[PDB]
């Protein structure tokens, strides 16, 4: 304990002595600004001195100030002599209080002293002392490397925010106590009361490096460990507890890159805890794995091919195995869960598509285990039946049509089943090779694309573009009738669809570009235009169509502008 | 068997395109017994 | 049914408010004769103040009922005061109270 | 592989040549050693492990022989196709069955086809001698309790009434000598060893341990203790077996549940096993027979398994209090 | 008192007083954030004798002004007379 | 971008994340031969106890205890220790000191005599301790996972083993001949199964990154520098064979029939087609780079980069055969003749044929020529 004061008396000393050389190398910094604005006759050194200290990152320049310590890069830093001697002076400060530099004088020697004295009086047998009487004489012999490794953990907190970072301390010693307490009701609604302190707390988005130098992103990790632990066997406990975590921790990915990154060296135990009976609904270890890939390309890159490979295997099991909490439900067994294909769909469609673009190497990764492994294309697909999308997109809409079929937060088969396929086509349809790979005629890009040219049929394609959709109509009595939400066709459904074929069959000849204009585009335009009236126009349905209209359908139109010449 | 090492005479094997990626499969589905490189293995066991 | 014993005789006088506090050194005691909370060995001039319902309403009502320097004994009922397991451990369920209370200051 | 179950004994139809080195084609027998059977023929599948009385050299007589074709053997780092020596059928796999596939493990049943496939040689692979006495004491230990287990059946239900309970006496003092010397077989490492010797001899204990449980040995331990323990009292257990009988029941009772600690002794999955019989040692708890006993099987279960923690209910509470008012 | 009743009287009094508190500062001990602040200013790695034998003199361990920010400790008075009271966890 | 507008908080992080990188983590402190001295001064223990034969361990010798007690702890598997790294990285430097020294004038006969004694008195202050049967006993504990722990275990072990020494040798054999355990030889056929080779999806996926870049939340970092995903683990696998280098340098025959069959014990690995597997296995890789390469006029400095560290770790591998053969090992001999040596051997000589041709076109290659030079000679 005198040694952990002494270390903390240490790094308090350290941010004194930060907050002190800051003002003044700012102040130092800011005058030399003054004199170079002034100084516009040396041209070379004006433009040097712009581009290093005034054109680089905060953390680059104060490197460059800091670089001094090396006595050939004397010349290099802009620093006074005067502030280049105070810092070598605390430098030697802390050398001398590390002890780097009879009876003993100093705490240092006393402990070292202390244990070699025990040591060679007796062979000591309670393994517990030894550990920690040499624990010790290490912390005494590595002053240095003690404050080295305590400096990660360092951390200055502006004293405006001292309130809200203490309440995040005390929420954050709550949820380390109830670390160690076995999962419960009461610790469960504790733990949701601490996680949505800690959200609304300003400090969670205000300083991520804080934010991780605490590191309770690992601590809510180990809430999820320990509730998944028994989560894992029988059915899934505390959902709401699973829900709050990914709360947490999605959140978390999204406030930062970096801690994005941090969430995504631990991405392989989220997919391997991830399934269809675990996160049937909420926030999931899915959840938290789509947030640590998204919108992010260095991490889409760094992406395992072991984890590629076991989503593909969840894929797999969820087209060969219908849901087990579908069947308890009641509902009529499909022979597969197209929830959790969905979902598995959607993680790989966050995998191979960031930043707008699609990433060569893991739609090639993905496109080749989906090739390896049939079965995660759905029954539409399977080479045996040959059922075709189109006809069993027909036959999710009549399922979706009966009752019966379609009866046992509401689940619908139907919708589900065309999900799916959507989900699956709109995948495909990212994991298409860059048109600028495709006029540059790379085999392994020409290669993927024919595969995705064999998987899916035009004629499926413009079939389901063309495929009626109902349409919100008031009605006898003056009842508004509009279509179930997430029970009818969805545009997004036709959103993928045409997202694929523009990504795949860039429509390049005018006949087939008339043809499903016929088919698919003038029919939704005169939808459209139906509905614009005030009567129609505030219905949700409505909004989506207008949604896909203007995301997917009219880019396509203006693609095409070009080639509708000669009309 | 492990990739790296040297097909024994007789020992089955799995023929995939380069181009397709299909692998050579015996289909006896249609009734009679036919060669097509679709998405399921067949183990050739190509002999010389 | 608190029952007021008066054990030893104080002011007679001045009473209790809603409203004013009360410094109390009481000896919580069951009715077998086992005591739960001696506040009194804890150095606790307990403060609380009439009418607020934070006290047991036997407890509150017997000490509002006692005079200051008033040494009484209050046998609060189990519906008055902790009906099933207050303060689970220290008071068995169903259990009549003995309090001993009385009080330092009328503040 | 770890399993006593796949232990086989080797016994020359030749009584000569049973030290001598194995001949390749030598008709021999091959034993499961903790079963007692011997694998044979029959009509019914390809073959099966019979008893000793089925046991025929029209049956049990099998050869090593080289390959398949038509008419020494080394320890591991060698191949072995097994073939019946009268019949000529060879120890070949099963195809595949689709159920066998939807099943977790192959387990590909044993089939004797004259046609064999190109895997059906064997790498023979010595077990240590812990292993082999071992398995050696697990199929004593059953046959003797075994016969305690039918004989107490046999008198169970019937009342002596001053007349010989059943025919066959109960092996009293054989069950006696195999709990106690159960007992010393499964006798902790003192801890005056050393660091490494104790820790090693942990191992070996931890490893007997786990094989008498996944072998069964501690489920039959606990049904001759239900048995047992469907009589009240001594005076009960020889009101239905003989006082003779009941003279010793305190003794095997104790001795029982002694066993019983010392098998669930410092095992996870031991005392992990006894997660459904949470309620079994609760409520024997109160028996007055061997209370020690019962109160150390719940204290190794209680300090040896968490899922049992976490299972333990409010009248599991209220019978351990009871124990001690 | 016998040995054995003074050792479980002595950490009867620490896990019923004090376990709770200890283990929240003893976690939250391994994080080091300090606000600016006079008193952080104040801090000195070195205690300011200004003589020969206080240079290089190394103060006393644990005697110094902590900057630190530590949570404060929690603690509730152990009262059974007031009518016990969904209901947050309670304090030491 | 200026950074007198910044926050006074975060400059202040800054500068601490700046003099953490630039001023302590720069400067060197040497407190390992001190400490070590330290330790392994008895002190008065012995002076109070020449009658007893039996003497009370020294401070160094009881933390070896200790550390070899945890070894031996049966657990399912060797957690880490932050303890155990520190003190193994201080022990293998403080033997390590006198085993790298501690135009070019040459070394007198006297010299390198008083250099090799040095090292072996710093090596014995160890394994006269039981420092030999501590990393035996760690190396069996790991499992053959890959990890820090295995590799300070193995630095620490390459410190104690430097020269070929007959005592730490015969110490090791004598320790595994006793336990008679096949933990050590099933950890070290893991580690080798579980080391590296290159990695062309990586190489192309690292180049697409370092042709991307990013930026950061505090400051900005263009091209952030991660994780080098070729060649990951490749001082961790130099170490490996170096470790069985340096147990069967000496020529000494008893560790590498040993090593080619494990006598005594019930399974027995053989470690010298281990390694000719993994050879294989870089050789592959190696020629699929070339493939890679020979279409590119001129190699960029990742390739070259990855073709150094990769072909270092060739030359390790060689030198470990070499040391397993070097001697009258026919057995060894026998064994590397006939196992897939002269398939890998085929594959390294395309290799070397035509990476020599390119890098003779190449004029700014000179390095990565003499580089692939030395690994021909080996």
């Amino acid at each position: 304990y005198f040694c952990d004061q002494e270390l903390q008396h240490r790094v308090e000393s350290l941010a004194a002595f930060a907050e002190r050389y800051v003002d003044k190398l700012q102040a130092n910094q800011r005058s030399r600004y003054a004199l170079l604005m002034r100084a516009f006759t040396m041209s070379a050194a004006e433009t040097a001195r712009r581009t290093r200290e005034f054109r680089s990152p905060p953390q680059e320049q104060i490197n460059m100030l800091l670089h001094f310590k090396d006595e050939a890069d004397e010349e290099d830093c802009p620093l006074p002599e005067d502030i280049r001697q105070d810092l070598q002076d605390f430098h030697q400060d802390l050398l001398a209080h590390c002890g780097i530099q009879k009876k003993p004088q100093s705490l240092q020697e006393l402990v070292s002293h202390m244990v070699v004295r025990w040591a060679q009086e007796d062979y000591v047998q309670s393994p517990e002392l030894v550990r920690a009487m040499f624990s010790l004489l290490h912390r005494q012999y590595d002053g240095l490397g003690e404050l080295l490794r305590a400096l990660p953990r360092a951390y200055t907190i502006s004293p405006s925010s001292v309130e809200d970072t203490m309440s995040l301390l005390e929420c954050l010693g709550q949820i380390r106590s109830l670390l160690i307490v076995q999962m419960g009701p009461q610790e469960e609604n504790l733990m949701i009361q601490s996680i949505g302190n800690i959200m609304n707390n300003k400090v969670f988005y205000q300083h991520p490096n804080l934010m991780r130098a605490l590191g309770m992103h690992e601590t809510v990790m180990e809430v999820m460990v320990n509730v998944l632990g028994g989560g894992e066997t029988k059915e899934i406990r505390f959902p709401k507890m699973v829900t709050s975590c990914c709360r947490f921790l999605c959140y978390f990915c999204r406030i930062s890159r970096q801690n994005q990154r941090s969430m995504f060296d631990h991405l392989s135990y989220l997919l391997e805890n991830s399934g269809i009976g675990l996160g049937m609904q909420g926030s999931t270890p899915l959840d938290v794995a789509a947030a640590s890939v998204i919108d992010n390309n260095e991490l889409a890159l760094a992406l395992q091919e072991q984890d590629l490979e076991k989503v593909v295997s969840y894929l797999a099991g969820c087209g060969l195995q219908s849901c087990p909490m579908l069947l308890a439900k009641g509902y009529p067994d499909i022979g597969w869960n197209p929830c959790g294909g969905e979902r598995y769909l959607d993680f790989l469609r966050f995998a191979v598509f960031v930043n707008g673009e699609s990433v060569e190497e893991n739609a090639n990764v993905v496109v080749r285990l989906l090739i390896r492994k049939p079965e995660c294309f759905g029954p539409a697909l399977r080479g045996e039946g040959g059922s075709g999308l189109l006809a069993a997109i027909e036959e999710a809409i009549r399922i979706s049509e009966d009752p019966a079929r379609d009866g046992p937060n509401r689940v619908h088969l139907g919708h589900a089943i065309m999900s799916f396929y959507a989900a699956l086509i709109d995948l495909l349809g990212r994991c298409a090779p860059e048109m600028h790979l495709i006029q540059a005629g790379k085999g392994e890009a020409l290669r993927i694309r024919a595969i995705l040219r064999s998987l899916v049929p035009l004629d499926d394609l413009v079939g389901i573009i063309s495929l009626p959709l109902q349409i919100p109509t008031l009605g006898k009595d003056g009842a508004l009738v509009q279509p179930k939400m997430s029970a009818s066709f969805v545009p997004d459904h036709k959103a993928s669809m045409v997202l694929f074929l523009d990504r795949v069959y860039g429509i390049e000849n005018q006949d087939f570009l008339l043809h499903v204009l016929d088919v698919g585009f003038l029919p939704d335009m005169r939808a459209a235009a139906s509905l614009d009236t005030a009567t129609f126009s505030t219905t949700e349905m409505a909004l989506a169509l207008n949604r896909y209209l203007c995301l997917a359908v009219l880019p396509l139109i203006t693609k095409c502008a070009p080639l509708f010449a000669g009309t | 068997r492990s990739e790296g090492e040297k097909v024994r005479v007789g020992d089955d094997l799995i023929l995939v395109s380069v181009s397709s990626e299909r692998y050579l499969h015996l289909s006896t589905a249609s009734g009679e017994l036919q060669v097509d490189a679709s998405f399921m293995q067949t183990l050739w066991n190509m002999n010389p | 049914g608190v029952e007021i014993e008066t054990i030893s005789p104080g002011d007679g006088r001045t009473f209790p408010k809603k409203g004013q506090t009360c410094v109390v050194h009481y000896t919580g005691m069951l009715q077998n004769g086992k005591k739960f909370d001696s506040s009194r060995d804890r150095n606790k001039p307990f403060k609380f103040r009439i009418g607020k319902q934070e006290v047991i309403k036997g407890f509150e009502e017997g000490a509002a009922q006692m005079s200051l320097g008033q040494r009484a004994k209050l046998t609060c009922t189990p519906d008055v005061a902790y009906g099933a397991t207050g303060h689970p451990g220290v008071i068995p369920p169903n259990a009549t109270l003995i309090f001993d209370v009385e009080l330092l200051n009328l503040e | 592989c770890t399993h006593a179950r796949s232990l086989w004994r080797l016994e020359p139809l030749r009584i000569s040549w049973s030290g001598s080195h194995l001949r390749w084609g030598q008709p021999l027998r091959i034993r499961h050693v903790t079963t007692g059977r011997y694998l044979a023929l029959t009509e019914d599948q390809g073959l099966v492990v019979v008893d000793a009385c089925k046991a025929h050299t029209k049956a049990t007589s099998f050869c090593f022989r080289v390959s398949k074709e038509k008419l020494e053997i080394k320890y591991g780092e060698s191949l072995c196709f097994v073939q019946h020596v009268a019949s000529g059928l060879w120890l070949t796999y099963a195809a595949p069955d689709p159920k066998a596939l939807r099943l977790g493990v192959l387990k590909k049943k044993a089939i004797l086809h004259q046609e064999g496939h190109m895997d059906d040689a064997l790498f023979l692979t010595r077990c240590q001698q812990e292993e082999s006495q071992a398995a050696r004491m697990i199929h004593s230990t059953a046959g003797l309790y075994n016969q305690f287990i039918k004989g107490l059946d046999s008198f169970s239900g019937k009342p002596r009434g001053s007349g010989p309970p059943a025919g066959p006496a109960l092996p009293i003092e054989a069950v006696i000598l195999s709990l106690q010397d159960l007992i010393g077989y499964f006798e902790p490492p003192s801890e005056e060893l050393q660091h490494e010797e104790k820790q090693s001899k942990l191992r070996s204990l931890r490893n007997r341990q786990s094989l008498f449980q996944e072998e069964g040995m501690l489920s039959l331990v606990l049904n001759c203790i239900d048995r047992l323990n469907v009589y009240t009292t001594a005076a009960h257990f020889a009101e239905y077996a003989g006082e003779e009988a009941a003279e010793s029941w305190k003794e095997i009772v104790n001795l029982l549940y002694e066993l019983l600690a010392s098998l669930i002794r410092g095992n996870r999955a031991n005392c992990a096993l006894f997660s459904t019989n949470l309620d079994w040692v609760v409520s024997k708890l109160d028996r007055l027979e061997a209370s020690s006993g019962i109160l150390e099987v719940l204290y190794c279960v209680l300090i040896e398994s968490p899922e049992v923690l976490n299972i333990i209910q409010e009248n599991h509470i209220k019978s351990i209090i009871s124990l001690l008012d | 008192l016998p040995g054995p009743l003074r050792a479980g009287y002595y950490d009867l009094l620490i896990s019923i007083h004090l376990e709770s508190a200890c283990r929240s500062r003893r976690s939250m001990l391994s994080e080091y954030i300090v606000p600016l602040t006079p008193e952080t200013r104040a801090i000195t790695l070195f205690p300011p004798g200004r003589k020969g034998g206080n240079a290089r003199r190394h103060g006393l361990p644990g005697v110094g002004v902590t900057t630190s920010l530590r949570p404060p400790h929690h603690f509730s008075p152990p009262c059974f007379v007031a009518a016990l009271p969904e209901a947050p966890a309670r304090l030491s | 971008t200026p950074l007198y507008n910044l926050p006074t908080h975060r400059a202040c992080n800054m500068f601490l994340e700046s003099y953490k990188a630039a001023w302590i983590l720069t400067e060197d402190h040497s407190f390992e031969d001190r400490m070590i001295d330290d330790l392994s001064k008895a002190g008065e223990q012995e002076e109070e106890e020449e009658e007893v034969e039996e003497k009370k361990p020294d401070p160094l010798h009881q933390l070896v205890l200790h550390f070899s007690r945890t070894a031996l702890t049966e657990k399912s598997k060797l957690d880490e220790d932050y303890l155990y790294m520190a003190y193994a990285d201080i022990m293998a430097k403080s033997c390590h000191l006198e085993e790298g020294g501690e135009e070019e004038v040459e070394v007198s006969f006297e010299e390198k005599e008083m250099e090799k004694q040095r090292l072996l008195y710093q090596q014995s202050r160890l394994h006269t301790r039981g420092a030999a049967e501590m990393v035996l006993q760690m190396i069996s504990a790991c499992k053959g996972e890959t990890g820090a722990m295995v590799s300070s275990t193995l630095k620490l072990g390459i410190s104690i083993l430097n020269g070929g020494n007959a005592e730490v040798q015969q110490k090791m054999l004598d320790y595994l001949k006793d336990k008679k355990e096949v933990g050590f030889f099933q950890s070290i056929q893991a580690l080798m199964q579980t080391c590296s080779v290159l990695d062309l999806n990586a190489f192309e996926r690292q180049n697409k990154a370092e042709g991307l870049g990013m930026v950061n939340e505090d400051g900005t970092v263009i091209n952030r520098q991660n994780g080098e995903k070729v060649m990951a683990d490749d001082e961790f696998t130099q170490d490996l064979f170096r470790f069985l280098q340096l147990l069967c340098e000496g020529h000494n025959n008893d560790f590498q029939n040993y090593l080619r069959t494990q006598t005594g014990n019930t399974t027995t690995i053989n470690i010298i087609i281990c390694t000719v597997d993994y050879l294989l296995r870089l050789q592959e890789s190696i020629s699929d780079f070339y493939w890679y390469y020979s279409g590119k006029d001129v190699i960029e400095e990742q390739g070259k980069r990855n073709f150094s560290k990769a072909m270092s770790v060739a030359k390790q591998v060689f030198n470990s055969l070499t040391e397993y053969i070097q001697g009258p090992c026919t057995g060894n001999q026998q064994s590397l003749a006939h196992s897939r040596l002269w398939d890998a051997v085929v594959g390294f000589l395309h290799v070397f044929a035509h990476m020599m041709m390119k890098l003779a076109q190449d004029s700014s290659q000179i390095e990565l020529l003499k580089e692939l030079l030395d690994l021909q000679k080996d």
